[PDB]
């Protein structure tokens, strides 16, 4: 994260992990769904352009973290991985459309004070706070700067959703329905955007009606880090909701 | 950079 | 683990649990054009 300051603790108690055995490195970020359900971004496993496809066995992930590289004893669980889902008709020739994969844990996880469950959108949420300038937050640990450094804790950063029309005339990429673009304008006077090791983590936004933290979208592409006329790509997770149902209750949950 | 974590892990 | 997502899902210990606010979450509220 570019331009975020240092979470507070508990603050995303649904952020996780995605960790390297060997050699031991942060992946990217996810998301706890349920007791035993991991959401990311398709391309944090799977990327044969450069010639990423990780398996179950290659992984680790962390939960209830803080510290992005201290091991927190008494406070974080590792898990192992039982399955992964790539939705099938992922676009990694093209655009990384449908970007977006699920993992179900070997075993399930216990809730406490640092672990604890994000809620999937419904319609009508979606509906009403999917808005341009609507603003949603990011999380994760990621680098700092596009060439710097590496944050010692979780970071955290505020965006504005960003209108389809702008989102497009941004890039040459082809823009689908499955994503929708966030980011200030170089107008704003307002920065921060997602970078590299942020990919697959949450884009949140808390219900004025309910209370309640729904996850918007998974952190995908974008165009360097934080830079002027360009926003940051999430994957649409309401127009995924389909896919999710069908997978976890053909599977477990 | 990663502090060591316990080998019930790997 | 689905639809709107969990059942206690979205409510943090820390936080809504408790009653305790975070330090920014006020600018996402304010920005749907101010929270509840
Ligand atoms: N603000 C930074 C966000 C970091 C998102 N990470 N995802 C990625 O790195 C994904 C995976 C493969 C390509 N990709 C990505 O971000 O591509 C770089 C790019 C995209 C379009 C045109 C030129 C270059
Ligand atoms: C990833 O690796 C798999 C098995 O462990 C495959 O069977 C699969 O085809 C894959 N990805 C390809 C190379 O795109």
């Amino acid at each position: 994260i570019v331009e975020g300051s240092d979470a507070e603790i508990g603050m995303s108690p649904w952020q996780v992990m995605l960790f390297r055995k060997s050699p031991q490195e942060l992946l990217c970020g996810a998301s706890l769904i349920s007791d035993r359900w991991v959401l990311t971004a398709a391309h944090c496993l799977l990327y044969p352009p450069w010639d990423k496809n990780f398996t179950e066995n290659d992984l680790l992930v962390r939960i209830g973290k803080h510290s992005r590289t201290r091991y927190e004893r008494n406070i974080e669980k590792i898990s192992m991985l039982e399955k992964i889902y790539i939705h099938p008709r992922y676009n990694w020739r093209e655009n990384l459309d449908r970007d977006i994969a699920l993992m179900k844990l070997k075993k399930p996880v216990a809730f406490s004070d640092y672990i604890h469950p994000v809620c999937l959108p419904d319609r009508e949420t979606a509906a009403s706070l999917l808005q341009a300038g609507y603003k949603g937050r990011v999380t994760g640990w990621g680098n700092l700067k596009e060439t710097w450094g590496q944050p010692s804790v979780l970071q955290v950063v505020n965006l504005p959703i960003v209108e389809r029309p702008v989102c497009k005339d941004s890039t040459r990429i082809r823009i689908t329905d499955n994503m929708f673009c966030a980011g200030y304008k170089p107008d704003e006077g307002k920065r921060g955007d997602a970078c590299e090791g942020d990919s697959g983590g949450p884009f949140v936004m808390k219900s004025p009606f309910n209370n309640r933290w729904y996850q918007m979208g998974i952190v995908s592409w974008g165009e360097g880090c934080d830079r002027d006329g360009k926003y940051g790509f999430y994957t649409h997770v309401f127009r995924l909701k389909k896919w999710i149902q069908k997978v976890i209750d053909q599977f477990g949950e | 950079d990663f502090e060591e974590i316990p080998e019930e892990y790997l | 683990t689905f639809g709107s997502g969990e059942a206690d899902c979205g409510l943090r210990p820390l936080f809504e649990k408790k009653s305790l606010e975070d330090k920014t979450e006020r600018e996402l509220l304010e920005s749907y054009i101010d929270g509840r």
